[PDB]
RNA sequence: GUUACAGACUUAAGCAGUGGAGCAUGUUAUUUAAUUCGAUAAUCCACGACUAACCUUACCAUAUUUUGAAUAUUAUAAUAAUUAUAAUUAUUAUAUUACAGGCGUUACAUUGUUGUCUUUAGUUCGUGCUGCAAAGUUUUAGAUUAAGUUCAUAAACGAACAAAACUCCAUAUAUAUAAUUUUAAUUAUAUAUAAUUUUAUAUUAUUUAAUAUAAAGAAAGGAAUUAAGACAAAUCAUAAUGAUCCUUAUAAUAUGGGUAAUAGACGUGCUAUAAUAAAAUGAUAAUAAAAUUAUAUAAAAUAUAUUUAAUUAUAUUUAAUUAAUAAUAUAAAACAUUUUAAUUUUUAAUAUAUUUUUUUAUUAUAAAUAUGAAUUAUAAUCUGAAAUUCGAUUAUAUGAAAAAAGAAUUGCUAGUAAUACGUAAAUUAGUAUGUUACGGUGAAUAUUCUAACUGUUUCGCACUAAUCACUCAUCACGCGUUGAA
């Protein structure tokens, strides 16, 4: 349950909108 | 950012295009935390020399990408 | 590009020039230029009170900043020579070079440590 | 402020080199009289350098 | 340091009357000339 | 000549050391010009009673 | 592998260690795309490097720069400062060659510097004199000192560099200064004076020199300085320069990786293996010194870990001070109470009593711990933009080896060693088991025998790149010459 753990201890931030923010496809 | 507050270590990637169409993401980051938003995306993480193909684990969610691309070769001794 | 090593046209430091020195100096200048901005970005990132999207954007921006904006990248070189080991801050000089200068009398108040 | 003192002594050292450079003259590519100079000594009073 | 410091170039600007000699530069030029003479000069740089 | 000073040897005046390693009366220096053959230098050392 | 003295941390005592264990760090080897380069007998191995995440870095993979960091030459054009809409200059731009650049190769081309012989006592100068001369004398009959330093004697007399001395630290005294809130006057700091101590009585050996005794004194150390020569000792990776090689690459920039790889081996350290020794505690806060704080030092106090609170660690937020004024920082061992398995050398149930934080009686209490802290799991925190390779804390678990260590071997004669005594800074954004420094407490021992290695000398010497010297014969390889037959 690594994903579950991640969700638990990054819960206040609430981590889609986040994906859109952090996904510039110029550099690859 | 290790500490739970201010986490995670986020990097810019070509994520959305990979999600749309299976084009592997050639990362030279090695210090980007894996996220739930990319499990089942193909990454090609740098090893110093050669980029290493990995389909990001469902369990890898907590870890860094560089943790799955082992830089040094496995040591041996020439018994002469 | 061709006409300069780094993006911005910076001056050469006076006296002893070296490739490593040149590299360091430029980096220091860029840090000086973009010090306040970096600080502001850092503040925006490390904020529990602010909107999370904004803090994420700030973090991304910080990540995308170049090699020459980084304070941590700066390394104290010797000024007389271009060495970067045992560099004393009170006279920006390398160990041997400092000693050489000290014995000559270049230093303002330095002399043999006799006790 | 020791930073300022360091900057001053650097300046002084740079001026010494400049002075050394100046010291050698030429006369229409006929005679090159090389005036020898000592190492400079810089006296930093509150008012003035000498 | 202070990048604007007096150089040998300027010592011609400030005092044109005095025909100064930069010794290290002159030496370098003499070395270059010697290299040219004995077939050890720098190869001509590629442009492309 | 000589590099010892006899004013300090039998009197109230004492010798003192410049940068705590050069007897005051001494003054040492060198200057290294480059030759055709390579680098060389010329130490000078005077005493001044 | 010599004669006889003299020498000292040389040996001998003595104290503590190394060598066994685990970890740290350097080195080797091997590995690797790269594990950058150098140091590698004494005179390398926490060395260059007073901090390898990126940088630093020099190495590697992939990208991309090509007059580039300079100086000068020759041209077009643009902007700004100054003058009374023009001009003079300064710069910038685009080019243009010579080149620039090179941690590439050679410290067996060099510089400077350093190591070892070496704080060892040697090294020379005139000049004079002896010998045909190389050379010798000086530089030693005789002694002595730490000593070519000092007496004498001497064909010698001086000298310079060394030695000593002047120097610095520390000490004692005096004077000056400090409105005794920057106070520590029990101090700090300038200037002196002071000793390489003096005097006298005796007892041994020859006027003096060692021992002893006495009276006069604060009078007792450490540091720097390490000559000539040598080792073709170390450094071209502090830096510079000769020669040589590279010039779309051996020059330049970015992203990541490496320098942290691990069979065996080798040094240095650190922590240990428990009771002449470890742990809890100790607020009218037992007692220091030295040094740092405008690229900062961070006090008090609140919050969480943690029901009290203290401790320790973070966070919150900056009071004070850029400093004899505030902070880093209530020094720590010490000393005192408590506890401590191995240990039925203790505990707890009864009685017991003029050992009561205890005694006696009778019952039950049956080779790594309540030593050590390697290794690992999870959670947090710190620095930084970034902690995966690869950093530092804290918590909850985990609890290897190790039972004072073989041949051998290291340091140290006094405020020295020792110390489970702590403190500071340099290098950092961040990390010391390292380095450089400070105080605290504070000993044990002692010279006669032998190896070595420096200076002295005797004898020897076929050695002179000086014993890693020189050097003898067979056998083996080729090319001659002359015998025997
Ligand atoms: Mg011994
Ligand atoms: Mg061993
Ligand atoms: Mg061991
Ligand atoms: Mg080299
Ligand atoms: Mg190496
Ligand atoms: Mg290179
Ligand atoms: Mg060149
Ligand atoms: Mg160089
Ligand atoms: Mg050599
Ligand atoms: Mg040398
Ligand atoms: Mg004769
Ligand atoms: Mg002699
Ligand atoms: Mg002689
Ligand atoms: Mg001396
Ligand atoms: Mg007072
Ligand atoms: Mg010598
Ligand atoms: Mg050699
Ligand atoms: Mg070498
Ligand atoms: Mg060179
Ligand atoms: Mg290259
Ligand atoms: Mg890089
Ligand atoms: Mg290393
Ligand atoms: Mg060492
Ligand atoms: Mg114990
Ligand atoms: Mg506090
Ligand atoms: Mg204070
Ligand atoms: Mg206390
Ligand atoms: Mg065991
Ligand atoms: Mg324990
Ligand atoms: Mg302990
Ligand atoms: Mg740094
Ligand atoms: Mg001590
Ligand atoms: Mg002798």
């Amino acid at each position: 349950g690594s994903l579950d753990r991640f969700n638990k201890r990054y819960s206040s931030l609430f981590s889609t909108v986040e994906l859109s923010e952090e996904n510039k496809k110029k550099t690859q | 950012s290790r500490s739970v507050w201010k986490g995670p270590n986020i990097v810019p990637l070509p994520i959305r295009e990979a999600m749309t169409k299976g084009t592997p993401i050639r990362t030279n980051a090695r210090a980007a935390t894996i996220l739930p938003q990319f499990v089942g995306l193909k990454f090609q993480i740098h090893n110093g020399k050669e980029y290493v193909p990995i389909e990001i684990s469902e369990d890898m969610v907590g870890h860094k990408l560089g943790e799955f691309a082992p830089t040094r070769k496995r040591f041996s001794y020439t018994q002469t | 590009m061709g006409n300069f090593r780094f993006p911005i046209k910076t001056k050469l430091p006076p006296g002893f020039i070296n490739a490593r020195i040149l590299r360091d100096n430029f980096k220091r200048q860029q840090f000086k230029e973009n010090e306040i901005l970096v600080k502001s970005l850092k503040f925006i990132a490390r904020n529990m009170n602010l909107p999370t999207k904004l803090r994420l954007e700030a973090q991304l921006k910080l990540n995308a900043l170049p090699n020459y904006m980084r304070s941590t990248q700066i390394k104290n070189r010797c000024v007389d020579s271009g060495h970067a080991r045992f560099v004393l801050s009170d006279f920006r000089l390398c160990r041997y070079q400092f000693r050489e200068n000290a014995l000559k009398g270049n230093l303002p108040g330095v002399k043999k440590g006799i006790w | 402020n020791k930073n300022m003192e360091i900057m001053n002594t650097m300046n002084d050292k740079l001026i010494n080199k400049l002075l050394y450079k100046m010291m050698t003259l030429k006369l229409n590519n006929m005679n090159i009289n090389k005036i020898i100079m000592s190492k400079t000594i810089n006296q930093h009073s509150l008012n003035k350098l000498n | 340091g202070n990048p604007d410091i007096l150089k040998f170039r300027h010592l011609k600007t400030l005092y044109p009357d005095i025909e100064f000699v930069d010794l290290e530069e002159q030496y370098r030029l003499s070395m270059v000339e010697a290299k040219k003479r004995r077939g050890k000069g720098a190869p001509k740089k590629m442009k492309k | 000549g000589t590099f010892n000073n006899k004013k300090y040897l039998w009197s109230n005046i004492n010798n003192n050391y410049k940068l705590n390693y050069i007897p005051s009366n001494h003054n040492l220096y060198n200057n290294s010009n480059i030759n055709k053959n390579g680098k060389y230098n010329i130490k000078v050392k005077l005493n001044f009673i």
